[PDB]
């Protein structure tokens, strides 16, 4: 996920674009780096996530603004663990959301 | 104790589906009651611009019918008339008469001799079981006739519309004692009236009461059935959302138990593996 | 912006930035409070200066508590918050005047950190879900 | 969960207890004031689910009558504080022992 | 009081007191059952003194397992 | 809390009289050791109390 | 349960034959052994038993 912001950081900073960076299950992002937190010996916070969960996703998702240059615009496909919107791993993603689009059956 | 909670949530989860069906059942059969309520009710008025509409007479014997439902999950209707029997069986108890307490529904015996013990004499149930007819009303008038009172008092709940339901009070004066003394205003108020019967005027009423009794009380336990099916259509409604509203608080709290179990069995590891390592 | 200091620690900034901006604030504002001016300060998000120091504390293999959190996570915002103080006429009579923000989740005001700074404050402003969303906004319960 | 009703001072009746509710230590007739109370409110806190969801209206008289008195009680436990009249306005009140026992 | 043996590691009492005072107090009464007579000890709250044990145990570093308690 | 009873202890032991003892929050008691705890080298204890509690 | 067991497997194995094993509380066997194993240096799996359940 750095990865593609990195691309699309690109096109906002030197060709100063309005950029669209899709991270598909940004909830994997979370996951992931939960595991390598594990595996680095960290001790886990509540439910089982990383003790950085909000500064793993503030260090992403901050470098997703408006700079005077350009924008990154991101679409993020939210998992919801366990049907629970308090778990946190969305209610730390849902504090940088700034719209939803739900798309039902 | 995190299972409570989790055989708690199905079970009001399931409640919240039952009476979601009880509350389309009973609104499916209030729709099709509905149209039987108002074509009895077009015989109730030609008696009473007939004979009247004399509520507060000074009989010396009277048969009050407070008619209710059956199942007792409809929510306020059946106690309702019974708040209303005992408004009339102390309004008209100023001259010491005779009074036998008559209850259509097994919610109208179980809840009239918890205030009228000792005149209540006889209990109507099973009535809305199959459906209402004017044959079953009218063996149901012939046992108040099996006591002669001087005047009988239906007790039912009118179906205005699904909302209101003004409980009424119905009276039926008995023939030659009662109904034409009654009319003995300035000679008599029926003396207009040319009868064309067989036998006399005397036995043309008596014939006429009971009619008019068969056709009240068989627009009394027709129009209480619809308003006991619109009760049950709101007592539903008020539960499938109290039970949907509960549920809420439930699944809520749950997932807070659920996050405070990972946390709690992890926190044990990791205690536990750093007094090894 | 005459009146106003901003202390910002945003969610891109390393977790002991955070846990000390609140205190970096609140030292800004008693300047006020000991030459006896007035102040406000609004911590807006104390929820989220106990995350970063619950990033501090299991960074730091110290054992935690209810839900993560370190066992002085009360006094992390007990002597944040006491020095919003109303002094008497022989240090000045200025005042400090603090507005702690704490985020709930489903309206559980019995969280832990929320629970906390129950018993820390003095008031309490609980601002509803379903007020806000039937458009009565401040959504005041 | 007292408390938000705005029952004051919200405590517990049920979860409250004391060595010296005793019957050979308080009397015979506190006593039993006191275990009399607790089981309204008992009786009433088992009927509370089934209250929540059918409503007021299915409940027994027998039942009914004590959820009457029981939110009758409850009303009663609650009492204005003389420490609390900076804030809400009421005058508080010294209730005696005597006067809680026969009232009860 | 007379055929009463009590037993009392009180909540001031050391850890290690509570700990032993079930198997104190069984020792006194097995003598009874050894000797032919009845005893009937009762350890109230033994659940106080799992509690007693688990805090001793945690001291002496032997690790923790479920509620903290040692295996 | 124990300079508090020590202030009543004497009042009790010495001057020999019936007194009063508010102490508000005796859980800040039980919550500061626990902080202590933390630091002074001890396995944790059930839900992160400090052992000896 | 090992000795039990090993006395059923002398009569299956070496004379051959249909023996029955009643094992009462076959989950002692499980919990003994998690009475030990945080002593013999294991550090805790899930719900208080050891790694090798």
């Amino acid at each position: 996920a750095l990865t593609g912001l990195t691309v699309a950081e690109y096109f906002r900073d030197i060709e100063g674009q309005d950029v669209l960076l899709f991270v598909d299950n940004i909830f994997r992002f979370t996951q992931a780096n939960s595991e390598v937190s594990a595996l680095l010996g960290r001790i886990p916070s509540a439910v089982g996530y990383q003790p950085t969960l909000a500064t793993d996703l503030g260090g992403l998702q901050e470098r997703i603004t408006t700079t005077t240059k350009g924008s990154i615009t991101s679409v993020q496909a939210v998992y919801v663990p366990a049907d629970d919107l308090t778990d946190p791993a969305p209610a730390t993603t849902f504090a940088h959301l700034d719209a939803t689009t739900v798309l039902s059956r | 104790s995190n299972q409570a909670v989790k055989q708690r949530i199905r079970a009001i989860k399931n409640i919240g589906k039952i009476t979601k069906a009880m509350k389309m059942v009973a609104a499916s059969k209030m729709k099709n009651a509905q149209i039987a309520v108002e074509q009895s009710r077009g015989l109730v008025d030609p008696f009473v611009r007939l004979f009247g509409d004399f509520p507060a007479v000074n009989s010396n014997k009277s048969v009050v019918v407070a008619v209710t439902s059956d199942k007792g999950l409809c929510g306020g209707l059946n106690s309702n008339i019974t708040k209303y029997t005992r408004a009339t069986l102390a309004t008209t108890e100023s001259e010491g008469k005779d009074v036998v307490v008559v209850s259509i529904g097994d919610k109208g015996r179980s809840q009239l001799t918890r205030i009228e013990s000792q005149r209540y004499q006889l209990a109507i149930a099973d009535t809305y079981k199959v459906r209402v007819t004017f044959g079953q009303a009218s063996l149901i008038v012939e046992e108040l006739i099996k006591h002669n009172p001087q005047s009988y008092q239906i007790l039912f709940n009118k179906f205005r519309s699904a909302i209101s339901f003004k409980p009424t009070v119905a009276t039926i004066l008995s023939p030659d004692l009662l109904e034409k003394q009654l009319e003995d205003v300035t000679g008599n108020s029926l003396d207009a009236y040319d009868i064309e019967a067989s036998h006399e005027r005397s036995d043309v009423l008596r014939d006429l009461t009971e009619f008019h009794l068969g056709v009240t009380l068989y627009n009394a336990m027709l129009e209480n059935n619809c308003s006991e099916h619109a009760s049950r259509m709101s007592a539903m409604e008020n539960s499938t959302k109290s039970a949907g509203e509960m549920l809420g608080k439930l699944t809520l709290d749950y997932n807070r138990k659920r996050q405070a179990t990972i946390t709690t069995e992890l926190i044990e590891i990791i205690a536990g593996a750093s007094a090894l390592m | 912006m005459r009146y106003t200091i901003m202390v910002s620690a945003t969610a891109s900034d390393a977790a002991p930035l955070q846990f000390l901006a609140p205190y970096s604030g609140c030292a800004m504002a008693e300047y006020f409070r000991d030459t006896g001016k007035h102040g406000l300060i609004i911590y807006d998000d104390l929820s989220k200066q106990s995350v970063a120091y619950r990033q501090m504390s299991l960074l730091l293999r110290r054992p935690p508590g209810r839900e993560a959190f370190p066992g002085d996570v009360f006094y992390l915002h007990s002597r944040l918050l006491e020095r919003a103080a109303k002094l008497s006429k022989e240090l000045g009579g200025g005042s400090l005047t603090a507005f702690p923000v704490i985020e709930t989740q489903a309206g559980d005001v019995s969280a832990y950190i929320a629970t906390n700074v129950i018993s820390i404050t003095d008031g309490q402003i609980f601002l509803e879900t379903e007020l806000f969303y039937k458009g009565i906004r401040p959504a005041l319960n | 969960s007292i408390a938000e009703l705005g029952i004051y001072p919200a405590v517990d009746p049920l979860d409250s207890t004391s060595r010296m509710l005793n019957p050979n230590v308080i009397g015979a007739e506190h006593y039993n004031v006191a275990r009399g109370v607790q089981k309204v409110l008992q009786d009433y806190k088992n009927l509370q689910d089934i209250i929540a969801i059918l409503g007021m209206d299915e409940l027994s008289e027998e039942d009914k009558l004590t959820v009457a008195r029981a939110r009758k009680i409850q009303r009663f436990l609650s009492q204005p504080f003389q420490v609390a009249e900076v804030f809400t306005g009421t005058p508080g009140k010294y209730v005696d022992l005597a006067d809680t026992i026969s009232g009860f």
